C-alpha cells in the first residue's frame, strides 16, 4: 500500500 | 529470502499538451502487482498481478484516492521546482520518486528507502536513519527546509517501519506461490564461428526470476571481465528474465573456458563449457 | 542531462521455425520517458503491439518492454525501430535469433 498524505516538494 | 517493496511515481508536464501526467507502479521484487496512470480514460488503481486481486474495495478506493491527490501534488511541485531552478514555462520536466522497504531473511525490517530526482538527477533523499535528508543543491535546500518544518522524515519513517512491512509482508504471504518461488536458469553455450581465427562462446541463462544473477566467464581460471560482453538482464514477458555473455577466443581453445552461473533457484552453482 | 536507449531485441522462447512465440523489444537506460517503439515485420509496422507500465531503474533512466505475438520462419525479418529526442533518426535494430 502506497504512503499516505505526502507533501509536496 | 529476502524481499523488498517499491512504489515508483514519474511526474511529467508537457507545455501546450495538457497537465503533468502522474504515474505509479507499485512492485514486490521483480513483480509488478498495481499502476495508476493520470492519463487513463478512468483514471483508477488497476491490479496487475493475480495476488493482489483479492483485495476488497476499500483497498482500491484507498490506493486510488491517493494517487488521484499525488497527481495534484506533484502538479504543484513541478510548478515549485520550476521555480527553484528559474526555468521557463516552455520546457517539459520530470519529478521522479522511489520509496519503500527492504526486508531480511527473518521479515523484519532491513531498512527504508526513500529518493526523489528531478530531470533524472538526484534531488533529495531520505537518509538510512530514516530522520533525516541529503539535499542535492541549493534549490533541493528548499525543499529540505519545507519537509524539516513539515515533519516529513517523521511521516516516512512511521511508514517505512510499519504499513509498508506490514503490507509486504502480506503481499508476500498471499503471492507466497510465485513471489517466494525462485526459477533457476535454464543454461546453455553456444559457439558461433567468427572468423578462421576466432569464435563467439556465448553463456545463456533463460527463464530464471528472480532478476538478480551472476553470469561470468572464466579462461584457465580467470575472470574475463574486460573482455566479456555482458548484455543487460531482459524481461522475457512471463515473469521471467534472460540473460547471456559473451566472449571472442581462439580457435581451438573452446575448453580453457568455463561459464559460471550462480541464481537463488539453482541447487547449485553451475559451471558450463562448449559441448561440441 | 538527456541519455540515449539501449535497445535488444529477442523472443520470449527459444525460437523455431513455424512455432508461434513472442518478439520482445526492450528499450531501456533512456530519459526523458518519450520514446516511440515500433515492431516491424519486413520493414512494415506491426499493429496491436503492447508494452509495460512506465517504470524505471536505480538510476533514474527509464525502461519499456514492447511485445507481440509472432511465429518465426526461415525468411521473414523482424526488428524494432526506437526514436528518441537523442536520436538524430529513428535507431532499427535487426531480430537475430542467436542474441
Amino acid at each position: 500500500i502506497p504512503l499516505t498524505e505526502e507533501a509536496e516538494l | 529470502g529476502s524481499h523488498s517493496m517499491r512504489y515508483f511515481y514519474t511526474a511529467m508536464s508537457r507545455p501546450g499538451r495538457g497537465e503533468p501526467r502522474f504515474i505509479a507502479v507499485g512492485y514486490v521484487d521483480d513483480t509488478q502487482f498495481d499502476r495508476f496512470d493520470s492519463d487513463a480514460a478512468s483514471p483508477r488503481t488497476e491490479p496487475r498481478a493475480p495476488w493482489i486481486e483479492q483485495e476488497g474495495p476499500e483497498y482500491w478506493d484507498r490506493n486510488t484516492q491517493i494517487f488521484k491527490t499525488n497527481t495534484q501534488t506533484y502538479r504543484e511541485s513541478l510548478r515549485n521546482l520550476r521555480g527553484y531552478y528559474n526555468q521557463s514555462e516552455a520546457g517539459s520536466h520530470i519529478i521522479q520518486r522511489m520509496y519503500g522497504c527492504d526486508l531480511g531473511p527473518d521479515g523484519r525490517l532491513l531498512r527504508g528507502h526513500d529518493q526523489s530526482a528531478y530531470d533524472g538527477k538526484d534531488y533529495i533523499a531520505l537518509n538510512e536513519d530514516l530522520s533525516s535528508w541529503t539535499a542535492a543543491d541549493t534549490a533541493a535546500q528548499i525543499t529540505q527546509r519545507k519537509w524539516e518544518a513539515a515533519r516529513v522524515a517523521e511521516q516516512l519513517r512511521a511508514y517505512l517501519e510499519g504499513l509498508c512491512v506490514e503490507w509486504l509482508r502480506r503481499y508476500l504471504e498471499n503471492g507466497k506461490e510465485t513471489l517466494q518461488r525462485a526459477d533457476p536458469p535454464k543454461t546453455h553455450v553456444t559457439h558461433h564461428p567468427v572468423s578462421d581465427h576466432e569464435a563467439t562462446l556465448r553463456c545463456w541463462a533463460l527463464g530464471f526470476y528472480p532478476a538478480e544473477i551472476t553470469l561470468t566467464w572464466q579462461r584457465d581460471g580467470e575472470d574475463q571481465t574486460q573482455d566479456t560482453e555482458l548484455v543487460e538482464t531482459r524481461p522475457a514477458g512471463d515473469r521471467t528474465f534472460q540473460k547471456w555473455a559473451a566472449v571472442v577466443v581462439p580457435s581451438g581453445e573452446e575448453q580453457r573456458y568455463t561459464c559460471h552461473v550462480q541464481h537463488e533457484g539453482l541447487p547449485k552453482p553451475l559451471t558450463l563449457r562448449w559441448e561440441p | 542531462i538527456q541519455r540515449t536507449p539501449k535497445i535488444q531485441v529477442y523472443s520470449r522462447h527459444p525460437a523455431e521455425n513455424g512455432k508461434s512465440n513472442f518478439l520482445n523489444c526492450y528499450v531501456s537506460g533512456f530519459h526523458p520517458s518519450d520514446i516511440e517503439v515500433d515492431l516491424l515485420k519486413n520493414g512494415e509496422r506491426i499493429e496491436k503491439v503492447e508494452h509495460s507500465d512506465l517504470s524505471f531503474s536505480k538510476d533514474w533512466s527509464f525502461y519499456l518492454l514492447y511485445y507481440t505475438e509472432f511465429t518465426p520462419t526461415e525468411k521473414d525479418e523482424y526488428a524494432c525501430r526506437v526514436n528518441h529526442v537523442t536520436l538524430s533518426q529513428p535507431k532499427i535494430v535487426k531480430w537475430d535469433r542467436d542474441m
